[PDB]
């Protein structure tokens, strides 16, 4: 069961963390929404995105949430649930997309 | 954009996880 | 040296590298003191909310780095020495969040 | 329980000093280890400083006249601060606001 | 905010170098 905020490794193997809202996620919908996350702690510089530590997200690097980098994946491919990102930092992320996304 | 920009300008490197976004 | 608003130094807390938050009107007063966060390298504290993460590739530190909002230091002009780099616009409004954040600004 | 606008006396010897709270009362109430503070100083002359506010001892109960320095600004342990000696009022904790504003680029 | 804060106080064990060098270098100030 695929839930917002939830990361999860994806066939190439990288994490993503889960955007699609949780209606759309419960639903027969085949794909889910999600943004790609790296190892490339460099890419915290970039404006609209989150950087992740590792042990917030029982990843084994620290992580970034790149907000520009956003992908449809079918729900079959998410496998391994690493963990959930808390709500004070999935709201960062949500400003990201926001400003990203222009909305 | 300039702040998108000089961003850029740090990370000489492209992460290839914005790669396989494409794909 | 002219201290400015941004930039990171190393200070003498053991030295420990610091962000001046003290604005630059001040800073180029004959205020003999600065306001100044102090940047830990445990990342874990970016989780901490308010706090900023800042990667060496940024910086120009040794380490990834994390501004504890929660760590605010006064230190004397002359206690700044080594200017290491400047902090871009982008993550200092993190900063500037984070400090209206803990401050009630 | 510590909140904003709260005066206390913080700590070779010791010298305590008056303080001012100004962190957050989210970050006073959570298990946050350390709070966020102006130093109050008795030099009134200080109040001509730019941003710097005026206390009255018949506003603060502290022993003389007071100016809150927002120049000087300390992170002490919330176990320091023991002996609670007032509330700023609303208005006067606004100066200290816009204060703390200007000399942070807030 | 407060739980939030309270969860990451959790994982990040004890006390940093942050949280208290600022405690440390306050008293210089007070002093001068």
């Amino acid at each position: 069961v695929i839930s917002r905020a939830e990361i999860y490794w994806a066939d190439l193997r990288r994490p993503v963390l889960v955007i699609q809202s949780d209606p759309y996620n419960a639903s027969r919908l085949a794909t889910v929404i999600a943004a790609v996350i790296t190892s490339n702690t460099a890419l915290a510089a970039m404006p609209g995105n989150v950087f992740l530590p590792a042990t917030t997200t029982r990843l084994p690097r620290d992580s970034v949430v790149n907000v520009t980098a956003i992908v449809t994946l079918n729900k079959t491919d998410l496998t391994d649930r690493v963990g959930e990102v808390p709500a004070s930092l999935m709201h960062e992320v949500d400003r990201g997309l926001r400003r990203v996304l222009d909305l | 954009t300039g702040q998108i920009d000089r961003a850029l300008e740090s990370i000489h490197g492209t992460d290839e996880a914005e790669a396989l976004a494409v794909a």
